[PDB]
Parts: C-alpha cells; structure tokens; sequence
RNA sequence: UGAAGCUUUCAUACU
C-alpha cells in the first residue's frame, strides 16, 4: 500500500527530485512538493552516512592560515607605523570571495588576442614597435589560411587591424557588432 | 529548571555573588530591562531574595542586551526553581 | 649465556631497586644500589663533563616550594627532564642551586633553559 | 645500534647548538625591543595626536 | 607618588584597591609622559589578575585603568606580552588575558590587534589555534557593533 | 528599453529579455525572496523598488558584468538578484514613483 | 621516520596517511606500524 | 578527444591557464588538463586542451603547430636506432623523409608514446636498411639541429 | 581508486 519509485514519478510535476526514500515517508506528495519549491535548500546529504560528519580523511596536509594580502603587506614578520596600519587596513580593504544562499559545503567540497609578458618574454617575441610588423609567429597561419572561424570578431594587426592596434602586450582585440548610472549613490 | 509562570510587579533580585551576569544566558556584558518575577515566587519569605540561589538579594536582576534583543525577557518568571 | 646473564643481571637490578626504596640516608643507600646494579650490568654486557649552576631563588621566595616543582612526583619531572635533556641535574645547597652536567654545553644549555623556565613559571 | 645511536648523537648536537642559538637569539632580540622602547612609544603618541587631528 | 603607589595595589582590601586603581588610572591618563613606561607594563600585568575579582566594582575600576594604561603606553608592547601570556597560563588567567586583548582591541581600535591576533594562528599546533578561536569569540562578543 | 520586468502576485520579479532578431522571451533573472507585490518602479537600468501587501518597501540590484546575453540552482533561474534595501513602513503602499 | 606514509599536519599531530590513523606521538605511530592494519596496508601497496 | 587537442612541448613558463588563454584566440577552449609526475609533481611538458568545437581544434592544430612558446616546440595535433629528445612537430612521414637524407629507410617507423594522452613520449625508433645508414645518422644527425629540439640518435643494441 | 562502523580488559591524551 506504498508507491513505487516510477509510480510516483508519474503523479508528480518534476520527478528528478525524487529519490530512493521518498516513497517510505507518510505524505511522499507533500514532501514531492515541497522538494520542489522554488527556494528551500536540500538536507546536508550526511543523515544516512554512518562516519558521521567531517572527518574521514586525514591524508592532506594544510599550511598555516594564509593571511590577507594587505595585511601580508605591512611587514609584519624594529619601528612600527601605526597610520600605514590605519590607513592600509580601511584604504587598502578588499572584498573576498562570498558565496550565494543556496550553495552548501561538503567534506571533499574543498578540493574539487591577450598574451602575458612573462610567456612572451620567454618565448623570445620581442615588444611592440611604433610603426611596423611585428606578428607573433602563430599569426603567419592565420594570414596565410585565413580567419579563424571560431571567433569571426578578433582582429590581427597587419591583417584586420592597422599597424600604428598594437600597445604593449596587447596583440589582439576583440570587436563585437542606456543611462547606465546608478540612481542614489554617495559623491 | 525556570519557574515560567506569567508574572507581575515584583523586581527580581541578585545576591552579591553574581550581581550583574544575565540570568537567562549568564553572560558578563551589556545589562538591559529589568526582571520581573511571579508573584508567588515573592510571596512571603520569598521577598528581595536572589532569583538564582535565593540567597539575600542586594541588587536588581537585568535580562542582557541579547536576550532582550531576542524578546527571552517575554519568556515568564525566569527563577530557577 | 646471554639470557642467564640477563636474567641474573634482572634479579639483581630489582634486589638493588628494592634496597633503594626500602632504605639524606634513602639517597645514599639507593645510590649505592643504584652503583651494586652498574658494576653487575656492565660484568653482564661483558659475559670531560660540562657542569653548570643555576641559582635558585629561596631567599627572595622563601613561600615558593622550587625544590618540589623542580623534583616532581616520585622524581618524574627531573627524570624527564634529564632524559630529554641528556643531562644530570643534582640540586644542592641550604645557596639553593642546581648543578646541571652534561657531556656537551648544548646539553647543559638546553637543561638550564628548562630549568629556568620552570623557576619562572613558579 | 651503535651506528645509529652515534648518528642520533650527531643530530642531537646540531639541535642543542640550534637550542643555545634560541637562547641568546631572544635575549637580543629583547634588547633590541626594549631599545626601541622610547622610540615607539613617541612614535605611538604621535599617531594619537594626527588620529585625533584628523 | 606613583612608585611609592604601586606597592599598595597588592593590599587585600576592596576600598584600597579600588581607588588605588582609579588614582594609577588617572596618572596613566593625564601623567603619563613622567613616569618611564616599563612600571606601567608592570602594572598593567598585575592588575590583570584582578578582572577575576568577586566585586563587580573592583572589576569595572580595572577594566576602566586598563583602558586607560593602554590608551597611554600604546597597543604593540602590551599585545605581544598579552599574546605571551595568552600562551603559557591555567585556564583562568588565559580567560583574563581574553578579556584583556578585547579591552585593548576596542580602546585602540581593532586595526591594531587584528593582523598580531591573525599572524598567531599561523602557528602549527593544536589548542593554540583552539585558544585563537576563543579569543575571537570574546573579542566579537565584547565590541559588539 | 531593453529589459522587462514582470511582478507575480507571490514571487517578487522576473527579468525577461525579448530577443528582436530571434522573436525569444527569455528568463534571465529572478529573485531569492517571495514577495506578494503590490507595485513596482524602476530606478535605473539595473535597480527595481518594490512593494508589498504587507506594508514593506524593498529595493533589488541586479550583480555587475551579469550576460544580457542568455541562449536553476534554487528551482529558479539561473542568476539571482541582490536585495540592497527593507523597510516596514506600517501601511501598504499602492504607488510608487520617482519625481 | 623517513616513510613517505608518516607524516605532520598544521595542527602538529602525526598522521599515517596509508592508513588514515592520527597518533599523538612517536610511540603510538611505532606501535601502529607493528599492527595488522599498517602491515596489511602495505601488503596492498605491495602489489 | 576530436575535439580536444594535445600539446607537447611545454616549458616550466607554460602554466593550466596559460595554454587556455593562449588558446583562446583559435578558439572556446572550454577546459585545459596536465598530468602532473609523480617523482618531481609537474608536469612533463604534455597537456590537453578540450574545446567546444572540432573546427576550432582543428583551428588551434594547423596555428599553434611547431611554435616557439616558452623557448619549447609547442606543438598541437589531433587528440636499430633510437633518437631521444624529438620534437612533437613533426610525424612519422616527416620523420621518414627527414631520415631519407642520409640513408634508406627499411619501413615506415614509430614514435613512442604516452599511455594517457597519446601524442607524444619524447623518444623514437628507427631502423636503417644497412649499418653504413646508422654510422651516418651516428656522426651527422646525433647532434643535428631539428626544429628547436636537439636530438641524439644512438644504437638501440650493440654487441661488444 | 573508494565504503574503517560496533564493543572492551586495553593503553594514551583533553576536560
Ligand atoms: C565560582 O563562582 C562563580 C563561578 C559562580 C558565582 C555566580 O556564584 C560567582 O558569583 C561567580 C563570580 C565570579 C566569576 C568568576 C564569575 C563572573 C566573572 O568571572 C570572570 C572570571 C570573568 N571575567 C571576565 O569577565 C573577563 C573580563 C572581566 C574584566 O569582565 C569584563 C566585563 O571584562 C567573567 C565574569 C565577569 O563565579
Ligand atoms: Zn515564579
Ligand atoms: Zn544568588
Ligand atoms: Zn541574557
Ligand atoms: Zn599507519
């Protein structure tokens, strides 16, 4: 006198939130629904795990508690200043990485045209002239075969992009084909 | 172990020993309103005692500032029985 | 001959421990055992000590029991400390002090720092 | 075994030089605080006084 | 005056050590360019034993001169000692220095203990990072807003 | 001129797109909340204020760099949106307007 | 000891990472690797 | 593995991010993967890049093939005698014409390669027809200057 | 690749 999985998969509007146990429970229909909710997050998913919570492997090491890179900043490892540790803690203060309201965390959750100088400066391209040709020897290729398709909107100095462009370390730039102020903000 | 029964005029009291730590969450910051405590646990002998170890009350009992924030003074009488 | 040896040895190390315990005059007589048991133990196997001085601060303490803090119970905390150490700490006087000696100055400075800290946590 | 406890011995010298280094490595490094001592307290009192400047 | 004072901040009596507390308090306060620092470390150190004391009184004179002996001899000095003690201690004296490093952190404002506090839980041992959580708890709990 | 915003009687608001090439209404935001909305005011391109049948004021900002371009994680939509204001004014509100 | 299996976390207690075991001291590490768990451990590693 | 594209020939400069954004001009390179070894915890100089689309690996083949990046021969392709350190550019066909210079070859031969990705190992085997053919790629071509990569030919088995 | 739970005579640590 019990729902099977698929029977109940049938009577419901989204069956893929149903799952091996939602047929043993005394209203399957209203716990269906209320899995469906749009909002709710799920149960910590270790209620029918026997190693309890956390724990389990001890493999990994940790190194020390990186500190903020401000705080890493002020040289604390002899003269003190006290206004580089004012000014720096409220001016030099950053936002980290938060997350959103229905993310959750897990046991095994904390594991799983633009060239940089450092790669250009070892692989032996040399900067950027005032007026020349200068291309980076994958844009030979492209000149020789054609655009590529994948990105029909990137443009080349020497094929698309005229030679006096180029900036710096900026080989490529991508060209796609309002009152955008925010209202009540401070001056 | 709380008495929780809907109160009146009486002002809960402290003895020496702990005067001034809350006396819902026995906390040492912030003091905030005023206990009150039924009557019958201030009837008679009961009268200005602590409302913790009914010792010899000689201060007034404050709910801290966090558990007024979170509305634990609307609780009732809060001596332990 | 190695096992009768060692089981000779054995009685006579616990023959030794016994004296010293049953019976200052409990000292001298266990570490006359404590001497009896060596002179065994090595006839069995067979078959430039740095010394340093640590005040200890009574007079201006005379409330604070070091001697008893230094020792531990049953000697455990002296012991430990020797041990770790590899270092003979012996105290001495009515001045108090502790006369540390080790066969390197990295032992006994090692062995005064302890020493040191424990006075200081007292 | 005696290989070993020669080997251990060895270690066991580095790490009671290392200790003696620790040692007097403290005590200098509170002398140098404690000469620094005027110095950061004026340094301290100044901050104070532009803190309440500003 | 203040060293023939210091002397008496070991009486045993409530009325004596409240106001002498009060009266080292307000030398820190207003007097505090005479007397060499390192007497006031020494006093701030022994007046931490008295924030366990069983008289709501002496407790509030105490975190009053506390206050006002950090405001004066400046947050670095006093954190590191606090952060020593912190260290090596019973129980109840490291619940007091908790209370202590909190004391500071608000009347020095908490940029000031924060990245000393922070830097101490780099250390790789367990009930020392246990210690830090503790000392977070308090310190969040005492400064409130 | 670009977006649509549509209120429901007890989900707060929806961003739509209309896709002028594609003929397409495409969902691309939605909030975290349910509110049972009386009306609605746009502020800006990004910001919307709210009101509600039991008195309350809110304001919602969309998250900046976003997609426009669109082709659920809380049986909702894919990005959400962040409430930056509330107020219980007492009485309902049934107009609001920017002057 | 100088097996890759032995080793020290941020915490500053010893852990066998090959059979997921946390030690308080040496000792207790030593007598682990005498048990039938690190012993049948390493079999499995064997192959 | 169609549309994912194997790169060899990656300097200690070349980083997981670094081939991707790399990448990025030829096409939507979606993910990038280096195995890293297990004696020293790098990566050996071969990785992949999995896009979205065949046409752009095939884009990033025929672009990025035997490029100079990080002072490495880069190269992208299509997820007795014994010459080490060759360079991934080239193929069997190339490496048969390039040893029909100094003498004839008796078969077509193999490159060695790796049991996870595919492309390349970083040595390879050849058989001359004669031992005058091996004396000549063991004086001229061991030591020879390839395609950013020097190789050394050697005997596979010599009897003393 | 993986799943290390339960119990006591152990023994060792923290409250
Ligand atoms: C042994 O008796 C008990 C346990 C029971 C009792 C209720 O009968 C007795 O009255 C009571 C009295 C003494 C004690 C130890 C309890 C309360 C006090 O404790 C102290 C040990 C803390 N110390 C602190 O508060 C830290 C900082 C200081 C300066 O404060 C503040 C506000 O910064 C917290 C509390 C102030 O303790
Ligand atoms: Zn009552
Ligand atoms: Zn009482
Ligand atoms: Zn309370
Ligand atoms: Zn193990």
């Amino acid at each position: 006198n019990r729902f099977t999985v698929a029977e109940l998969k049938q009577l419901v509007a989204r069956p893929d939130v149903v799952e091996m146990h939602d047929v043993t429970a005394q209203d399957p229909k209203l716990l269906v629904h209320l899995k469906a909710t749009r909002n709710s997050v799920p149960v910590p998913r270790h209620w029918c795990f026997k190693r309890k919570y956390l724990q389990g492997k001890r493999g990994i090491e940790k190194p020390p508690f990186e500190l903020p890179d401000f705080i890493k900043r002020t040289g604390i490892q002899i003269d003190i200043d006290y206004q580089k540790l004012h000014d720096a803690f409220f001016k030099w203060q950053t936002k980290p990485k938060l997350t959103i309201h229905g993310d959750l965390y897990y046991e095994g959750k904390e594991f799983e045209g633009d060239l940089s100088d450092e790669l250009r400066i070892s692989l032996g391209m040399p900067v950027g002239p005032n007026a020349h040709k200068v291309p980076p020897p994958w844009l030979i290729a492209m000149q020789r075969y054609g655009p590529p398709p994948s990105y029909p909107n990137l443009k080349i100095p020497g094929l698309n992009s005229p030679i006096p462009p180029l900036y710096g370390d900026v080989f490529g730039t991508n060209a796609a084909e309002i009152d955008r102020t925010p209202w009540g903000e401070l001056e | 172990i709380f008495c929780r029964k809907q109160a009146g005029v009486a002002i809960g009291r402290l003895c020496e020993k702990c005067d001034g730590k809350c006396v819902i969450c026995d906390s040492y910051v912030r003091p905030c309103t005023l206990v009150r405590i039924c009557d019958e646990c201030n009837y008679g002998s009961y009268q200005g005692r602590c409302v913790i170890c009914g010792g010899p009350g000689v201060s007034d009992a404050y709910y801290c500032k966090e558990c007024t924030i979170q509305e634990k003074d609307r609780d009732g009488c809060p001596k332990i029985v | 001959r190695e096992q009768e040896r060692a089981y000779i040895v054995q009685l006579q190390i616990e023959d030794l421990t016994r004296k010293l315990r049953t019976g200052t005059r409990e000292f001298r007589t266990r570490k006359k055992l404590e001497e009896e048991r060596h002179n065994l133990i090595t006839e069995m196997v067979a078959l430039t000590r740095v010394s340093d001085k640590v005040m200890i601060p009574q007079d201006e303490y005379p409330e604070i029991n070091f001697v008893g803090l230094l020792i531990g119970p049953r000697g455990n905390t002296l012991k430990n400390i020797e041990k770790e150490c590899n270092a003979k700490i012996m105290i001495r006087g009515k001045p108090l002090h502790a006369l540390v000696t080790a066969n390197t100055m990295e032992n006994v400075k090692k062995a005064v720092e302890q020493i040191r800290n424990i006075l200081k946590q007292g | 075994r005696e290989a070993k406890e020669m080997h251990e011995r060895k270690r066991q010298r580095e790490e009671e030089i290392e200790a003696q280094e620790k040692a007097k490595r403290e005590r200098e490094w509170q002398k140098n605080f404690e000469e620094s001592r005027d110095g950061r307290v004026d340094s301290w009192r100044n901050f104070q006084a532009n803190t309440k400047g500003k | 005056l203040l060293p023939r004072l210091t002397p008496i901040l070991k009486n045993r009596h409530e009325k004596v050590q409240e106001n002498c507390i009060d009266l080292v308090g307000r030398i820190a306060d207003r007097g505090a360019e005479y007397v060499s620092a390192r007497e006031w470390m020494r006093i701030c150190f022994e007046l931490l034993e008295l924030l366990k004391a069983h008289k709501k009184a002496i407790r509030r004179a105490t975190v009053n001169t506390f206050g006002y002996i950090a405001k004066a001899i400046g947050p670095h000095d006093v954190l590191a000692t606090l952060l020593n003690n912190l260290k090596v201690q019973e129980r109840q004296n490291r619940v007091c220095t908790t209370v202590a490093i909190a004391i500071v952190a608000e009347t020095c404002s908490p940029f000031t203990v924060l990245p000393a506090l922070m830097n101490e839980y780099r250390v790789p041992e367990l009930n020392v990072q246990n210690g830090v959580l503790k000392s977070l708890s308090f310190l969040f709990e005492y400064i409130g807003e | 001129g670009h977006r649509v915003i549509v209120s429901d009687v007890q989900e707060s608001f929806i961003w739509v797109r209309y896709k002028r090439n594609e003929n397409q209404l495409i969902i691309f935001a939605d909030d975290t909340y349910p509110r049972w909305v009386t009306t609605a005011s746009l502020l800006d391109y990004d910001t919307v204020a709210g009101a509600d049948k039991f008195g309350n004021i809110c304001v919602v900002r969309l998250p900046p760099n976003t997609n426009d371009e669109v082709d659920g994680l809380l049986n909702g939509a894919s990005q959400k949106a962040e409430v930056i204001m509330n107020y219980h004014v007492g009485e309902t509100v049934l107009s609001l307007q920017k002057t | 000891n100088k097996d890759p299996y032995f080793m020290k976390n941020h915490l500053g207690s010893y852990e066998c990472k090959l059979c997921l075991t946390l030690h308080n001291n040496e000792g207790s590490y030593l007598a682990h690797t005498q048990g039938k768990k690190h012993q049948t451990n390493l079999a499995r590693r064997a192959a | 593995q169609d549309a994912t594209v194997y790169v060899g020939g990656l300097d200690e400069k070349v980083s997981e991010p670094l081939l991707w954004e790399l990448f990025l001009q030829a096409g939507p390179v979606v993910n990038t993967h280096m195995p890293k070894d297990r004696v020293t915890g790098q990566h050996q100089g071969y990785g992949f890049v999995e896009f979205l689309s065949e046409e752009d690996a095939d884009y990033a083949i025929k672009i990025m093939n035997m490029i100079k990046l990080y002072g490495k021969p880069i190269r992208v392709n299509k997820a007795n005698i014994f010459i080490g350190n060759l360079d991934p550019e080239i193929d069997e066909k190339l490496l048969y014409d390039t040893f029909s210079a100094f003498g004839v070859i008796l078969q077509t031969p193999k490159i060695m390669r790796d049991p996870d990705t595919g492309n390349s190992k970083g040595y390879a085997f050849i058989n001359f027809a004669s031992f005058d053919a091996s004396d000549a790629a063991i004086e001229a071509m061991n030591g020879q200057y390839l395609c950013n990569r020097p190789i050394t030919v050697s005997y596979a088995f010599k009897k003393d």
